[PDB]
């Protein structure tokens, strides 16, 4: 350990400082699509007084992933923005970034600065109507564009923000769909506030020329891979209830899912073409709940985990999918002694359990016994307790394995200043990364993670690991330390440019400033098939026929060898050839009326919603999970 | 002051 030598000559050229305006100021920073490095930063000073009297905007463009920027706020002429609705960027490569000005008093409608040209050339457009929200874009199309106004009114505009026309007038929450569809709940009588509970959930195909009320009674509505989801009130009771649809709308069917109180919420979790994992609040305000994980059809609901911690109103949640590996899901759940434990599930929520304790580790002060404890994961509900936890937890798909995250090692979630934790294998097995704190990125889909010291101290040192962070090389950027701020790689992790953000020591004044540096250099040369190797995910027990079947099979990968030093590329593909599993009865979750006492799914002779979701329908007590694709074996 | 590199597609819980 420690191979690298003469690293700091392959950096220094590589090093690329920027200095921006002084801290009187505020940054926003925004990356405008893939494989263009072109990056906006707004600074925006304001003194805010009883009326609109001072304030500045000046826009900057990058077009090298940071290290160089021109002032572009001659083309946005002389013109406040307000940060609140941010740079409205489009989806994939369409390079439409759009701004929100703010207008003089008594004006109509507001006004906007639009760029469809990766922000080389903006234009001026007065709206019919003053934003409330910021302008949902079409994943579709980039050119159609949705908006929300300060009177309740849903705007829509064909032609990129030309050209607006008020499709419906009393409108409270509304979202796009697939081949843009426009879903959409209004009031009748009263506010959004008090006629909840009594909205109408309306479609339209076609942009607001046509209309159909697909649902009435209406507390809420939410979008979840293939489902659309509706909160329903009973009639007669302020209780509510959960109705699905896999057709936009046409057809429903009440979820096997248990009503609630207007105290307690329901949360879509994570949703995809398979499946949905649902949380359901436990009623009076008691800071947790229960996940339940759908079937196919999004109607049958198995009970997954219960005394998942979340938070009242939500908002906190360390419900974490672990993306670079299949079926992994992390999250926190309160005890019954009220301590918090993070649970680990690897089958999408069939088995969940502790995680395992890390090689490099003692057990923490919470701990019962001293060499015998689990890793709990800092997330979310950790940020918010204010806890010295400066990112959540990390991973990428395309660095397969790789679960970056803070945490303490013992029996529940300590409150003392965590060290940084590395999973290479999607969390079965965990090691100590760094000492402390630290801001951490995977560049190069895992061929360099890069990590920077969280300090109240300025800094001027980088520390980054060619092999999946087992060794650190140390690399000082800079001769005039900085209090950092932030980092900023191209969104995929395929870049090898990272910005370090910060902002300088106090001399005349204190001033933003980013140290932009390309790895290009320390990864000369590009990886060759030899340098990867074969690796089975979910690998238990090697010498097992089943050893690694997940969802009914296994995946074998080609990752890249640590000991490796090269780059995967931008064009990079995640290598990997599936084994399809044989079925056991463990691929069947149990349909609507059956259960398993042990393991074999029997009827029941039904209580609560299950009674429910049979009286308001024909089986033989099996249905396979989504996503399971085994074949052969069991079948029932 | 204030710093914020916010994302694009911010996977928001939604709630029901
Ligand atoms: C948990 O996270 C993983 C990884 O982010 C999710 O799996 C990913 O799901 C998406 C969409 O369901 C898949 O996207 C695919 O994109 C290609 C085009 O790039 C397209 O050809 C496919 O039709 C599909 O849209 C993607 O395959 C998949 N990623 C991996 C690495 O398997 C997963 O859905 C998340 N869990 C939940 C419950 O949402
Ligand atoms: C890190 O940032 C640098 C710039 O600071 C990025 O450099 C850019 O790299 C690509 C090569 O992948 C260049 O692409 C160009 O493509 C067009 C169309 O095929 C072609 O006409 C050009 O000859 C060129 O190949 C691009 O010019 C280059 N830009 C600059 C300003 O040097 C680099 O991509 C970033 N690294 C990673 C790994 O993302
Ligand atoms: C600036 O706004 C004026 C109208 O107030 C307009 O004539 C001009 O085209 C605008 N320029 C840009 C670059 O948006
Ligand atoms: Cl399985
Ligand atoms: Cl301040």
């Amino acid at each position: 350990c420690g191979r690298v030598r003469d690293f700091v000559a392959k950096l220094a050229n590589n090093t690329h400082q920027h200095v921006f305006d002084d801290l009187r100021g505020s940054v926003s920073l925004s990356w405008v699509g893939d494989s263009t490095g072109v990056i906006l930063v707004l600074t925006t000073f304001h003194v805010p007084l009883v009326i609109m009297t001072f304030g500045q905007s000046k826009l900057y463009r990058s077009e090298d992933y940071g290290k160089n920027f021109k002032d572009i706020t001659d083309l946005i002429n002389n013109t406040f923005i307000r940060t609140e609705f941010g740079m409205a960027i489009g989806p994939e490569n369409s390079g439409k970034v759009v701004l929100t000005a703010e207008v003089s008093g008594g004006s109509r409608g507001g006004r906007i600065f639009r760029s469809s040209d990766f922000a080389k050339n903006f234009v001026q457009t007065d709206l019919p109507f003053h934003p409330l929200t910021q302008m949902m874009y079409s994943p579709q199309n980039s050119d159609y564009l949705l908006a929300l106004s300060t009177e309740n009114g849903l705007w829509v505009s064909k032609n990129f923000g030309g050209k607006w026309e008020e499709i419906h007038k009393a409108v409270c929450l509304a979202k796009w769909g697939s081949d843009n569809t426009i879903f959409f709940t209004t009031y009748a009588n009263g506010s959004c506030k008090a006629d909840l509970g009594a909205l109408e959930l309306w479609r339209t195909s076609d942009l607001g020329k046509s209309f159909k009320t697909i649902g009435v009674k209406i507390y809420s509505f939410g979008l979840g891979g293939r489902f659309l989801f509706a909160s329903v009130m009973a009639d007669k009771d302020t209780t509510r209830r959960i109705h699905v649809s896999t057709d936009q709308g046409d057809t429903w069917s009440m979820a096997q899912l248990p009503s609630v109180g207007q105290e307690q919420f329901y949360s879509i979790l994570a949703a995809n073409d398979d499946m949905v994992f649902m949380h359901v609040d436990e009623p009076g305000d008691t800071g947790f709940g229960t996940i339940f994980t759908s079937d196919d059809r999004g109607i049958v609901y198995s009970k997954s985990l219960d005394r998942h911690l979340y938070t009242t109103t939500g908002g906190e949640t360390d419900f974490t999918n672990v993306t670079s590996l299949r079926g992994v899901y992390i999250t926190s759940v309160l005890s019954e002694d009220n301590s918090i434990q993070t649970m680990i599930t690897f089958d999408q929520g069939g088995r969940w359990t502790h995680l395992r304790k890390p090689e490099n580790s003692e057990c923490d002060a919470t701990a019962k016994n001293k060499n015998e404890c689990s890793l709990h994961i800092h997330a979310s509900y950790s940020i918010s307790q204010k806890l010295n936890v400066p990112m959540a937890p990390l991973s990428e798909p395309n660095a397969v394995g790789i679960v970056i995250a803070h945490g303490s090692v013992g029996d529940a979630i300590s409150v003392m200043v965590p060290d940084v934790y590395i999973s290479d294998d999607g969390g079965y097995s965990w090691t100590k990364m760094l000492e402390g704190p630290h801001y951490y990125t995977i560049l190069d889909s895992g061929g360099i993670i890069v990590a920077i010291e969280h300090s109240s101290r300025p800094i001027n040192v980088i520390k980054f690991s060619t092999d999946e962070g087992q060794c650190w090389q140390t690399y000082t950027f800079t001769r005039d330390p900085i209090y950092f701020t932030g980092l900023a790689s191209e969104p995929g992790a395929r870049s090898m440019n990272i910005s370090i953000w910060g902002f300088t020591e106090s001399f005349l004044t204190s001033q933003w400033v980013s140290y932009t540096i390309d790895f290009k250099d320390i990864l000369e040369r590009n990886c060759e098939e030899k340098d990867y190797t074969i690796w089975l995910a979910h690998s238990t027990d090697p010498e097992d026929y089943e050893d690694g079947c997940i969802l009914g099979y296994k995946e074998q990968f080609l990752r890249l060898r640590k000991s490796s030093v090269c780059q995967n590329g931008r064009d990079y593909v995640v290598t990997k050839q599936p084994s399809i599993c044989l079925c056991s009865l463990e691929d069947f979750l149990c349909d609507f009326g059956y259960y398993r006492p042990e393991s074999k799914c029997v009827e029941q002779p039904l209580k609560g919603h299950d009674l429910e979701f049979c009286l308001y329908l024909t089986t033989n007590g099996y249905r396979k999970i989504p996503g399971d694709k085994c074949q052969g074996g069991v079948n029932p | 002051p204030r710093w914020d590199a916010p994302l694009r597609d911010p996977a928001l819980r939604q709630l029901l």
